[PDB]
RNA sequence: UGAUGUAUCUUGGCCGACAGGCCCGUUCAUCGUGAUGGGGAUAGAUCAUUG
């Protein structure tokens, strides 16, 4: 329903909902969740434990147990992450990783970034940095009481996404 | 605490990716380096401005940074394919050095290669037999399975 | 494309046979067509006869041996006249 | 006294892997913990009164300190004059504190 | 002061000789490498970063004790002496020497200085000057041994 | 009882990393007893030479 043709912006322009940096490997294969250390450094705040629910067929009977780790960041902290993260995968590159929904994600070792290797006791190769982009009004699908779906009208587009991010430092 | 000339420290690299070496002198440690012989290792340190006896793990940040860049790419050395861009697939690109995960990754591209091309090399991989010639007379247990009871 | 004299490899080029040499231009000028029944294996590849129907006899049948879009800076007998030797102890 | 199992079409049995492995050294030689006093006084200095002279390697073994690691320690002490070494080819030799 | 010296240029366990000599060799004007070394010159380990005490000198010094007694001695006489170049077990080598490039470079610098001359087939022969530094040094050494 | 580095048909010598192609004719830096600085298996890239 994209209504652009008016007299526009400041509510329309994109913002960062979140950056989630998530590891998926498992326990035992590298450790407890020790690339939490590496997350800890790159992002700047502590990652939180990922448990699983549902199926595996492959070892992974324990269910409730540590297997993964994540950092959902946002404000300045997400952006500050983007700046370092944004520059490492090369550019430019590419429409395919963007969804139509207007989010984009990439992989690489935590060791990419400025950072000491020396502090991370382990490095671990890859897992999604995910960037959630959205308009101001999101708060309607998010907030509890008066949830309303986000309309086609509101929802970010890959074109819109590429533009706002391509606007900045890549 | 009081700032003493090197912290306490110890260190974790990823360097290429995923890899964490230590205990060793830098020259000798680098040999590990998914990129070096004993021959290579001495060169990179002095060019980089790193001593022999300095362990790679004890070093300060910028000394390590210079390592990470110099190995894959550096001063009076280079490497570039060239010829006329003609040749499709596979080539050499000019001795990938480089080395390490890019080389293991290209070593797959190279396995995959021969096979579609339909050369005698590729044709051997599909079969699973060792490609650059052994005695055969015995030995090759590895090449396509364990000792497999009698036969028929 | 672009192309001109001189090409790489590793200690092969000089004088070479003449009977397969005289044969090969002929399908250029009178077009792509039938395979060429040549046992002669010592004829180093050259980019003039690119993308053309060839055969070689490793021995009792012909084994069609196309110059592809890939197949050149390699050696002629590799292509389809040893995979028969090899294939039949991997079946 | 026995070996291990026996091979399998493959194959071999082995059985054995070790203690381990710490005293990695040269890293702990730089940072203060082993370098400052303790290694010198405890290992090196404490050992000497019981036996006036000891070979470096023997010292190596009892003390469970790397041959390189207390080569450096020894050298510092030597400068102090606390210890006096002699020589030998195999980097082996003898370690003494004081003659007396 | 002479007595220990003289002789000792000859008879003294190298190892203090070569060491002793290399420091005296440092002073000289020359040592142009024109970047030939770098490509992969010697045994394994052995590219020339270490070399400023460890290869270059001890090599320059090296020829020099050899030449007095051995002479006349030529480039093949040099190349060989350290080297292996053993017929392999085929599981080894071993290392690989060169050493036409190596030998050549050490001999040129010495000639400019006036130290070595070449006979038209017996290889090059010690000058008055070449004996004169080698032996006046073999002088310091015999004292340090005894 | 180790490892490695240094030191202890051919040639002259100019140019080269092996591999060539010519003009004449035990000492001690290291090794820390480490499936590694052990081990060289294997596979790929690629240069010369015998032919």
């Amino acid at each position: 329903m994209s209504t652009e043709k008016k007299q526009l912006n400041p509510m329309r322009d994109i913002k960062v909902q979140k950056l989630v940096l998530n590891i998926s490997v498992g326990e035992s294969g590298d450790r407890l969740t020790r690339a939490s250390k590496v997350l800890e450094q790159l992002s700047g705040q502590s990652p939180v434990f990922s448990k699983a629910r549902y199926t595996v067929r492959s070892f992974g009977i324990r269910r409730n147990e540590k297997i993964a780790c994540y950092v959902t960041i946002r404000g300045e902290k997400a952006m500050q992450l983007l700046e370092s993260g944004l520059k490492v995968k090369e550019y430019e590159l590419l429409r395919r990783n963007f969804s139509d929904t207007g989010c984009f994600g990439f992989g690489i070792q935590e060791h990419i970034d400025l950072g000491m290797k020396y502090d991370p006791s382990t490095g671990i190769y890859g897992m999604d940095f995910f960037v959630v982009l959205e308009r101001a009004g999101y708060r309607v699908s998010r907030r509890r009481r008066c949830k309303a779906r986000v309309g086609i009208h509101q929802r970010v587009t890959k074109e819109d996404a590429m533009k706002w991010f391509q606007v900045k430092y890549e | 605490m009081s700032l003493i000339a090197g912290e306490e420290f110890q260190h974790i690299l990823r360097v290429l990716n995923t890899n964490v070496d230590g205990k060793q002198k830098i020259m000798f440690a680098l040999t590990s380096i998914k990129g070096v012989g004993r021959r290579f290792s001495n060169i990179v340190c002095k060019k980089a401005d790193i001593d022999m006896n300095k362990r790679a793990g004890e070093l300060s940040a910028e000394e390590m940074d210079r390592l990470m860049a110099v190995v894959h790419n550096p001063r009076q050395f280079k490497v570039p394919d060239w010829f006329l861009n003609r040749k499709k697939d596979y080539k050499d690109g000019r001795f990938s050095q480089v080395v390490s995960n890019a080389v293991d990754m290209k070593l797959r591209d190279d396995l995959e290669r021969l096979k579609k091309i339909r050369n005698h090399r590729g044709l051997r991989h599909y079969w699973g037999v060792r490609v650059r010639g052994q005695h055969t007379k015995t030995t090759g247990r590895r090449g396509k399975t364990v000792g497999v009871s009698k036969k028929r | 494309l672009k192309r001109k004299p001189m090409a790489l490899i590793k200690k092969l080029r000089k004088a070479k046979k003449d009977a397969p040499a005289g044969e090969k231009p002929e399908p250029v000028r009178t077009h792509l067509r039938n395979m060429i029944i040549v046992p002669e294996m010592i004829g180093s590849i050259v980019g003039v006869y690119n993308g053309k129907t060839f055969n070689q006899v490793e021995i009792k049948p012909e084994m069609i041996g196309h110059y592809l879009a890939e197949f050149s800076i390699s050696y002629k007998p590799v292509k389809h006249g040893r995979p028969g030797i090899g294939a039949t102890h991997s079946s | 006294p026995p070996p291990s199992s026996k091979p399998a079409k493959s194959g071999g049995g082995k059985q054995k892997k070790k203690k381990w492995s710490k005293g990695k050294q040269k890293e702990k030689v730089n940072n203060s913990v082993l370098f400052d006093k303790a290694t010198y006084d405890k290992l090196l200095s404490e050992v000497p009164k019981y036996k006036q002279i000891t070979p470096s390697v023997l010292s190596e073994r009892l003390r469970i300190n790397g041959s390189l690691a207390r080569q450096a320690i020894k050298d510092l002490e030597s400068r102090g004059a606390i210890r006096v070494v002699s020589v030998h080819s195999s980097q082996l030799i003898y370690t003494r504190a004081t003659n007396a | 002061m002479a007595d220990s010296t003289a002789r000792t240029v000859k008879d003294v366990n190298p190892h203090e000789f070569v060491k002793a000599y290399s420091a005296h060799l440092k002073r000289s004007g020359k040592m142009e490498l024109p970047e030939w070394v770098d490509i992969v010159k010697t045994a394994r380990f052995k590219e020339l970063p270490p070399y400023d005490p460890d290869w270059y000198y001890t090599r320059a010094a090296s020829i020099a004790r050899k030449i007095y007694l051995r002479q006349g001695i030529g480039v093949g006489g040099f190349q060989k002496i350290y080297g292996g170049r053993q017929r392999n077990g085929s599981r080894p080598p071993h290392f690989c020497k060169s050493s036409g490039a190596i030998s050549r470079n050490i001999l040129q610098q010495l000639q400019k200085m006036g130290i070595i001359d070449v006979d038209p087939k017996g290889g090059r022969l010690i000058t008055s000057q070449g004996r004169r530094d080698l032996d006046q040094v073999a002088g310091r050494v015999d004292v340090t041994i005894a």
